[PDB]
Formats: structure tokens, C-alpha cells, sequence
């Protein structure tokens, strides 16, 4: 909060 | 641990943020222009100032656009939130 | 009242510095803090990680400044490739 203006290995099987 | 960690509840809610704002016109998975800005301005209001100038969106958009297609995909949009979360941390050290 | 998205947000920073500090560098993220933090706190969309040379693979992949360990910048790409994967699935 300042702010910062703009212009700057295996997955499982989950049910 | 077996309950949902903070980490995966973040992500989640990455994803949900995403899809919440993407689904409101057009491409039903992509961010136009118009649906990164009210993304921007409706969830980022702490950490970025509001956007209302087009020409901003415009800029934001050409740099999170890699596929080149106009639009933010999911993909881009991560980069979009690391390159935030990023700039946030630095100024957490 | 911060966002949802803020919120997450800073949930990635508050996990990066909660596990990159247990050991050695306080900044970074060593190949034992990064298997730690993926068997601990993505048990749900990883499969755990048992052996070395998984650890290794991984923090190759993340290591972009050939440093050996995982920075902030390096772990955001981490969790952008994840919760990309991730996003297919719903
Ligand atoms: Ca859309
Ligand atoms: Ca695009
Ligand atoms: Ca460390
Ligand atoms: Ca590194």
C-alpha cells in the first residue's frame, strides 16, 4: 500500500 | 497438512478472480481491455492507483499480451500477478 | 478492506518468507526449504516429492540466475507454471 502506479513437476489427479 | 493451505487457497482464488471478470464478455476465457480495467480497478485498488485514461489500459495490455491476440489469457494474467506481487515485495525488503 | 486477489497476494509473499527462512540464506529459497514447501503446502495439486533428484529437476528448472536456490522472482514463476496447470483442471 503505497502505491505501485502500474507499467511495473507432476500434477495430481484432484477431484 | 491435509486441510487446503493458505497457498493453495491462493492460487484458488487467482483462478476465481480470473474467471469472474473474464466471463463477462466476449471470450468467455480471455481479459479484453475492458474486462483487465474493471479487474484492475475493482481488485487491485490497494496496490494500483485506478485506472480511467484508455490509453493506460492500452499500455497494460500491450505488455501483457504475448500471443500477441489483444486479449489477456489466463497465462498472461499470472505473469501480470507475479510481476504485482513482485513489485509489492520489494518494497517488503 | 483488501480484495480476495490482494489478499492472495500477499499469502504468496507470507509463504516465500516463511519457508525461505528456516535455513541458510533467509532471502532464498535452498532445494530442502523448496521440497519442504511443496510436500507441506501443495499436497493437494503436486504430487509429493519423494526423491532427490525430483528436487533437483525442479529448483534446475526455477534457477534462472544459477545461484542454486530459489528467489522471490523465481518463485512467483514457480507458482505462475502451477496454478496455470492447475487452472486446466476447472
Ligand atoms: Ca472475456
Ligand atoms: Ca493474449
Ligand atoms: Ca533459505
Ligand atoms: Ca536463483
Amino acid at each position: 500500500g503505497a502505491m505501485a502506479a502500474t507499467y511495473s513437476r507432476r500434477v495430481r489427479k484432484l477431484p | 497438512g491435509s486441510h487446503m493451505s493458505e497457498l493453495e487457497k491462493a492460487m484458488v482464488a487467482l483462478i476465481d478472480v480470473f474467471h469472474q471478470y473474464s466471463g463477462r464478455e466476449g471470450d468467455k476465457h480471455k481479459l479484453k481491455k475492458s474486462e483487465l480495467k474493471e479487474l484492475i480497478n475493482n481488485e487491485l485498488s490497494h496496490f494500483l492507483e485506478e485506472i480511467k485514461e484508455q490509453e493506460v489500459v492500452d499500455k497494460v495490455m500491450e505488455t501483457l499480451d504475448n500471443d500477441g491476440d489483444g486479449e489477456c489469457d489466463f497465462q498472461e494474467f499470472m505473469a501480470f500477478v507475479a510481476m504485482v506481487t513482485t513489485a509489492c515485495h520489494e518494497f517488503f525488503e
